[PDB]
C-alpha cells in the first residue's frame, strides 16, 4: 500500500539523519582507508595465488623438456646393447611427453 | 585408493604452500634489480671465489 | 594373443591421452579458479571514479 | 531430473569445501602414514600365511 | 613344493618392495612435514616491504 | 541494510579513535620486536627440525 | 559336479584377481626403462654375481 | 655508537674470513675455505647495509 510506503519512507528519514549526525569528518575517514587496504589485502592474496599456481605448473614442462632428452639418453643407454624395442618405446614415450611439454608450454 | 588419496592430497597442499611461500617475496621486492641481485650475487661473488680458489 | 596386443595398445592410446585431458583440465581449473579470486575482491576495490560509489 | 543433479552438485559444494578448510597440512599427513603402516601389517600377515602353508 | 618356491619368492619380493615405498614414503611424509612446519611461520615472517603490512 | 551499516561504520569509527588515542610511539614499539622474535624463534625450531629430519 | 565346479570357478577367480593385482604395476611405472630395470637388475646384478662366484 | 659494533665486527671479518680460508686451505682442503668465502659474502652484504645505515 501506498500508505506503507510512505509511512515506511517517513520513519527512514529519521534514522538516516541520526546517523548523519553522529558522523564526525576527520574520525570517519579512517575506516574508509581501513577497509580498503584490507581487501587490498585480499586482492594481492589472489595475485599471489595465482602466480604461485603458474610457478606451480612450470613444474611439470621443466621436467618435460628436461625428460624430452633424459628420454634420448635413456634410448642411447639401451641401445648401447644392441636392443632396438626399448629404444623405440623411448623414443615414443619422448614423442608423448614432448606433445605435454608443448601443451604446457603454450599454457 | 583411501590411504593413498589422502597422501596426495596433502602432498599437494605442501607443493602450493610452498609455492605461496615463495610467491609472496617473488610477488614484493625491493627492484628488479635487487630481485636479481638476490637471486645471483653477480661479478662480486665469482671473482671472489676465482681469486680465493 | 597379436589381436588382444592391438586392442591393449589402442586402449593404451585411449588412456594416455584421456589422461593428459583430465591433468591439463585440472591446470585450468586451477588457473581460472584463481582467476576467479582476483575477480571476485577486485569487483569490491576499483578506481575512484568521483561520479559514482558502486 | 537436471534440476535436481545440479541442486546436488550444489549442496555437494559446500560441504566439500567446508572438509577443505578444517584441513591441516601437518597434522593431516599422520593418518596417510598410520593406515598405510596398518594395512601393511596385513599384507604381511598373508605373506606369513603363504609362508607357513608351503 | 618348487612351485610353492616359486609362489613364496614372487610373494617375497613383493614384501620387499612394498616395504621399501612405505619405509621411503614415510621419509618423505617427514622431510615433507618439517617443510610444512617451516611454511607455516613463515607467512607471518618476511621481508619489511614498506608497500604492505599483511 | 544501509542503515545498518553506516551505523556500525559510525559506532567503529570512535573505537578506532580512542585506540589511536592510547598509542605511544616509543613504548608500542617494543611489541613489534617482542612478536617478531618470538615468531622468529618459532621459524628457525622448523629449520632445526629440517636439519634434524636430515 | 556341484562340489568340482565350484572349485574351477575360484580357481578361474584366483587367476584373473592375482592377473589385475600384477596388472596394476604392470600399467604404472616411472619408466619404461624403469619398469625394465625392474624387471631386470641390469649388467650391475650380472657382474656382481660373476665376481662373487 | 653501538650499532657501530657491527659494522666494525663485520668490516675487520671481511678480512678474517680470507685469513679463516688461506687457513683451511693450507692444508689443501677447497670445500672449507669455499665455505668461508660465502659465510664472508654474507657477512659483507650485512656490512654494507650497515655502513649504509
Amino acid at each position: 500500500m501506498g500508505l506503507f510506503d510512505r509511512i515506511k519512507r517517513v520513519v527512514s528519514s529519521n534514522l538516516n539523519d541520526l546517523v548523519n549526525k553522529a558522523e564526525d569528518p576527520e574520525k570517519m575517514l579512517e575506516q574508509a582507508i581501513l577497509e580498503m587496504q584490507e581487501d587490498l589485502v585480499q586482492l594481492r592474496q589472489g595475485v599471489a595465488q595465482a602466480i604461485a599456481a603458474q610457478k606451480r605448473s612450470e613444474k611439470q614442462y621443466n621436467d618435460a623438456q628436461n625428460e624430452i632428452n633424459k628420454w634420448q639418453r635413456n634410448a642411447q643407454l639401451a641401445l648401447q646393447k644392441g636392443d632396438e624395442n626399448l629404444a623405440r618405446q623411448a623414443l615414443e614415450r619422448k614423442k608423448t611427453y614432448t606433445d605435454t611439454s608443448a601443451a604446457l608450454k603454450a599454457s | 585408493s583411501s590411504a593413498m588419496s589422502a597422501f596426495e592430497r596433502m602432498e599437494e597442499k605442501v607443493l602450493m604452500q610452498e609455492s605461496r611461500a615463495q610467491a609472496l617475496g617473488e610477488l614484493a621486492g625491493a627492484d628488479l634489480e635487487t630481485q636479481f641481485a638476490q637471486l645471483e650475487g653477480g661479478s662480486d661473488v665469482d671473482d671472489e671465489l676465482a681469486a680465493l680458489k | 594373443l597379436d589381436t588382444q596386443s592391438t586392442q591393449v595398445e589402442t586402449l593404451k592410446r585411449n588412456l594416455i591421452q584421456l589422461e593428459s585431458k583430465i591433468s591439463e583440465a585440472k591446470t585450468k581449473k586451477e588457473m581460472l579458479k584463481a582467476r576467479i579470486t582476483t575477480a571476485k575482491a577486485q569487483e569490491q576495490l576499483q578506481g575512484m571514479v568521483r561520479g559514482m560509489n558502486t
